[PDB]
RNA sequence: GUAGGAUAGUGGCCUACCAUGGUUUCAACGGGUAACGGGGAAUAAGGGUUCGAUUCCGGAGAGGGAGCCUGAGAAACGGCUACCACAUCCAAGGAAGGCAGCAGGCGCGCAAAUUACCCAAUCCUAAUUCAGGGAGGUAGUGACAAUAAAUAACGAUACAGGGCCCAUUCGGGUCUUGUAAUUGGAAUGAGUACAAUGUAAAUACCUUAACGAGGAACAAUUGGAGGGCAAGUCUGGUGCCAGCAGCCGCGGUAAUUCCAGCUCCAAUAGCGUAUAUUAAAGUUGUUGCAGUUAAAAAGCUCGUAGUUGAACUUUGGGCCCGGU
RNA sequence: CGGCACCUUACGAGAAAUCAAAGUCUUUGGGUUCUGGGGGGAGUAUGGUCGCAAGGCUGAAACUUAAAGGAAUUGACGGAA
């Protein structure tokens, strides 16, 4: 007899299960930016839908409505600080136009590699995951972190975890004291 | 790492208003041994069936079960 | 709509099936990876231009 | 003026006009009625374990020509005789006479489906032991 | 059923109180006392969550068992002693006092006052009535029998009580023109002077509320404080004055506060 | 209606005497409810349709009825009395009972977990800081549902053509996506744990010393490949059989549909099936359906309730304040 | 002016045949009543009511089924010309 605990569903399964086009577009999606699944292309398609939902209800009002300059004022500035949209172009006629590639730009596992430093989307995933690159002083391995435009400067290694400057790793520790050993004392 | 911490004015002053549990955490309180749960209530129903002290009702069922 | 037909025949075809053992390969990768290879075989070398693409072409 | 009346204050009309002419879908009649509970043999339920009676081959319908395997069932929660589809190859070999299989509908919401007739269940489990997984290797039937 | 109620649910308590909703399926009913129950605050609620004194209800237990705490002058040792609007709570450990008086949020607001304005609350007049032998009482809206008052105290006049000898200093009468602390509704914590009164006869007289910044707003009588005449109150207002800043002036605030 | 009685008090609540009223096609009364009501929930163009036993509020109940005691508060059932049903112990005289509290068992079924730890938190009760709390919290079982997202990453070496100065004719530091169950060194947590944190005490998380990936066997599955509907006219088997198939359909000797193997597809720590419901359904239509012939204008007229009902009554002008 | 109709056209409507209404309908609202909701089962069973009866009015369900049907086109066929 708690409040229970509130849960929503982050995705949505599209209409048609079978549309070529849209497969090949997502797949597209998953090779270029290094998914793992379609639910992480179905939760952007989310995002987007309630975005875009919230600022075509707002578009309806009347301009200098205080409702509508309150919170697609909000919107704007949230969209503008995760960089999803530019700095230029805050209106929310230009918040209806984004993209689903306009989100999948601002995660961490395309930022990883897009700021060097990784050489690859999916070297960028298993950099992220294991515990490597941190984003502020701290450890961040969720990739899709969505990097809020004020972090992008402070996306380093880690300080613990190596290529940050730490102890070795294991599978070199190991081999160097194999090779430690195989020479003699 | 983040947590929260208490500076008390005495270590008399600590150990009124400072938790038993805590105490026993820092060794300024010996933990006090009881029985579990079940049996401290089991024993409460039991004494709950005895009116009085029971001296005249354990003469009276030792007197009887004697014979 | 007779109901008492023949049940004797009954698995006759996966019965007599000859049974061929699966062959050993090497495991696919899974999740991600599995996701990196389809996005190779299908949008950086298509070796099946066939108007559109050929998916799983048999032998011709 | 189009049927219907328009005007404001009739509201009555409109709404039990559509109350009497609702009664024509076959859902709300059915779940207004209740013909659920009082017919259709699983009680509004979606699976309902019997007792094998006995193995039934039924004939197909015309034009395909095979004999469908199916089992007739006393229902557990109903004393109801139905008759179940077995629904593999093989999977006669799997059941028996006399024990207990789970039946759920058979995709129609009633409606026996395809080349056979007057069958609208299907056997799911025998014994509790899941036909699909007799079918595969995947599990052993148990002998009580 | 049955009988008297004892338990308050978490979400069932009074939203100023801001219990968070997790961390138990209770809230802390409060006592039978001077406040409603949906217009009161504990006194756990005050210590534990608004000045954070104590971690625990078992905390605001030994420090009321000290005797520490003392509500209108006097100790009041309970959990959940229902300290209401105009209370003055005094902790003499820490020497400082608070006045029991709303944000303009509609929330029961940390506010500390002086030992001179400790010495003193106000009390809106819920009835004027004789008692038995004939002698005139009036009753304030923290449930205050004072007798022999002045003649010209009235229903939903504001009364000055003494809390040491608990009686009327002065007073301040129901006109146009004079403050008003709103103690009730969406409108509750806001602050203004008496435009006039509706009167609507048969029930539920009306208020009409215009504040520092000439925006008017209605308001039943019910949930009408007076505090003092045009400006200068009797009591100290705390920090925003009642005014109801919207949203966009609010944000406005944040932004012009937090850049420095 | 009058008067009384009763009640804590209004009142046909009950009584006594009078009056003959009161409700109803604007649906009374009766019947069903697989109906507790609501905040709410699912689906979301808009309107709607369906669900709400279930964490909050209100009611009702403690096996069925009834009656009462004590008390401020009960017609209380972890209070009593009686009857009915059920049922325990007995030395047969008697005596005791009420899990729709927690845990648990049986039965029922398609269908639902521990006879665990503790008042440390939330609060409640009491003479009360101290005691108690199956309220509650904590853990165990737990793929109800929801969140995040491992199962690999990067080269070098054998071969690609996307290319250079008319590579004449392949070179050049060509540019390296694929391709060598080759080849190398890195990366880390699943797991196992010193410890510390955690915690009422432990468990888990979070943090970490030492271990811990090469077939990284530390091996992802569930459904499918005729159309709808993404993906084979490949191979073996069967031969209107076996079986598939929601529907159309496939199978009678080369079966793209069955049973398999290979390959390919879709979602993926999830996927499939069954039942209900919502959208699709403008196939319930107020928005918004249709009635000549597809289902459907009463045989025709009158007519009450209901729905709907012509036009007309201070318009126009002028001056001043006055918010964006 | 009112009536029974008719001819041409298709502004328009319609799935078409065709329609001066079957038009003024996705640019959807003049007022109102009745009826229909895939084909059978079935205008059946049962209940009520009316009738001397025949029957009339009202009127299901279980079950079954992937079409039934409407208009038109081409062919074929006609003991049709
Ligand atoms: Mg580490
Ligand atoms: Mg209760
Ligand atoms: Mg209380
Ligand atoms: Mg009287
Ligand atoms: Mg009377
Ligand atoms: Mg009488
Ligand atoms: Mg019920
Ligand atoms: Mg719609
Ligand atoms: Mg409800
Ligand atoms: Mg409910
Ligand atoms: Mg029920
Ligand atoms: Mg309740
Ligand atoms: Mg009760
Ligand atoms: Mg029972
Ligand atoms: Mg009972
Ligand atoms: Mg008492
Ligand atoms: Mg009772
Ligand atoms: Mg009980
Ligand atoms: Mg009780
Ligand atoms: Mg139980
Ligand atoms: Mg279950
Ligand atoms: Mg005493
Ligand atoms: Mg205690
Ligand atoms: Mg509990
Ligand atoms: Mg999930
Ligand atoms: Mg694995
Ligand atoms: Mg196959
Ligand atoms: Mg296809
Ligand atoms: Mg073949
Ligand atoms: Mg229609
Ligand atoms: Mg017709
Ligand atoms: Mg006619
Ligand atoms: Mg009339
Ligand atoms: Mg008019
Ligand atoms: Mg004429
Ligand atoms: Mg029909
Ligand atoms: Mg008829
Ligand atoms: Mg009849
Ligand atoms: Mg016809
Ligand atoms: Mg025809």
């Amino acid at each position: 007899p708690r409040a229970p605990r509130t849960y929503s569903k982050t995705y949505s399964t599209p209409k048609r299960p079978y549309e070529s086009s849209r497969l090949d577009a997502e797949l597209k999606l998953a090779g270029e930016f290094g998914l793992k699944n379609k639910k992480e292309i179905y939760r952007i398609s989310f995002q987007l839908s309630k975005i875009r939902r919230a600022a075509r209800d707002l578009l309806t009002r009347d301009e200098k409505d205080p409702k509508r300059l309150f919170e697609g004022n909000a919107l704007i500035r949230r969209l503008v600080r995760v960089g999803v949209l530019s700095e230029d172009k805050k209106k929310l006629d230009y918040v209806l136009a984004l993209k689903v590639e306009d989100f999948l730009e601002r995660r961490l596992q395309t930022q990883v590699y897009k700021l060097g430093l990784a050489k690859s989307v999916h070297h960028a995933r298993v950099l992220i995951t294991q515990r490597h690159i941190a984003v502020g002083k701290q450890i961040v391995n969720i990739p899709s972190f969505m990097v809020r435009l004020d972090s992008e400067k402070h996306i380093d290694f880690a300080p613990t975890s190596p290529f940050g400057g730490a102890r070795p790793g294991r599978v070199a520790r190991r081999n160097a004291a194999r090779k430690a050993e195989a020479s003699g004392e | 790492s983040v947590g929260f911490g208490l500076v008390y004015n005495s270590v008399a002053e600590a150990k009124k208003f400072e938790p038993t549990y805590r105490l026993v955490r820092y060794g300024l309180a010996e933990k006090v041994e009881k029985a579990s749960r079940q049996q401290r209530k089991q024993k409460k129903n039991r004494d709950k069936k005895i009116f009085g002290t029971g001296k005249r009702l354990a003469k009276k069922v030792a007197r009887r079960n004697a014979d | 709509a007779k109901v008492h037909g023949s049940l004797a025949r009954a698995g006759k075809v996966k019965s007599q099936t000859p049974k061929v053992e699966k062959t050993e390969k090497p495991k696919k990768p899974k999740g991600r990876a599995y996701k990196r290879l389809l996005y190779t075989r299908r949008f950086v070398n298509v070796t099946l231009v066939n108007g559109k693409r050929r998916m799983n072409p048999g032998p011709s | 003026g189009k049927g219907k009346p328009r005007g404001l204050n009739s509201a009555r009309k409109l709404r039990v006009h559509r109350r009497n002419n609702r009664w024509a879908e076959n859902n709300y009649k059915k779940r207004l009625l209740g013909t659920a509970f009082k017919s259709s043999p699983f009680g509004g339920s979606s699976h309902a374990k019997g007792i094998v009676l006995e193995k039934l081959g039924i004939e197909s319908k015309q034009p395909n020509s095979a004999i469908r395997k199916c089992v007739r069932v006393q229902l557990i929660k109903n004393g109801k005789k139905v008759t179940a589809f077995v629904p593999n190859d093989g999977c006669l070999n799997f059941v028996d006479e006399n024990d207990e299989v789970l039946l759920a509908g058979f995709g129609r919401k009633g409606k026996a489906k395809g080349d056979i007739p007057g069958v609208r269940f299907k056997v799911v489990k025998v014994s509790g032991v899941s036909l699909l997984a007799l079918w595969k290797e995947k599990k052993e039937k148990p002998r009580s | 059923a049955r009988g008297p109620k004892k338990h308050l649910k978490r979400l069932a308590a009074p939203h100023h109180w801001l219990l968070d909703k997790l961390s138990g399926c209770y809230a802390p009913r409060p006592s039978a006392g001077p406040h409603k129950l949906r217009e009161s605050l504990p006194l756990i609620v005050f210590l534990r969550n608004r000045l954070k004194y104590a971690l625990n209800g078992r905390e605001v237990k030994a420090i009321l068992m000290q005797r520490h705490v003392k509500v209108d002058g006097k100790v009041r040792t309970d959990t959940t002693y229902p300290a209401g609007f105009m209370d003055v709570i005094t902790l003499d450990a820490t020497n400082e006092n608070f006045r029991l008086v709303y944000d303009v949020k509609g929330r029961f607001a940390v506010h500390r006052i002086t030992d001179e304005e400790a010495s003193y609350k106000l009390g809106k007049v819920k009835k004027v009535q004789l008692g038995k032998k004939g002698v005139p009482y009036v009753v304030t809206h923290d449930g205050r029998t004072i007798r022999y008052p002045d003649p010209n105290i009235k229903v939903n006049d504001t009364v000055k009580i003494d809390l040491a000898s608990g009686k009327i200093t002065d007073f301040i009468k129901f006109d146009a023109g004079k403050l008003v602390y709103v103690t009730g509704g969406r409108n509750l914590g806001r602050i203004g002077t008496i435009v006039h009164k509706e009167r609507h006869d048969g029930g539920f007289d009306l208020v009409h509320i215009k504040d520092s910044l000439d925006n008017t707003f209605v308001t039943r009588l019910n949930n009408v404080f007076v505090i003092g005449e045009q400006g200068k109150p009797y009591i100290s207002l705390p920090k925003g004055k009642g005014i109801k800043l919207s949203i966009a002036e609010e944000r406005d605030r944040r932004r012009a506060q937090q850049g420095l």
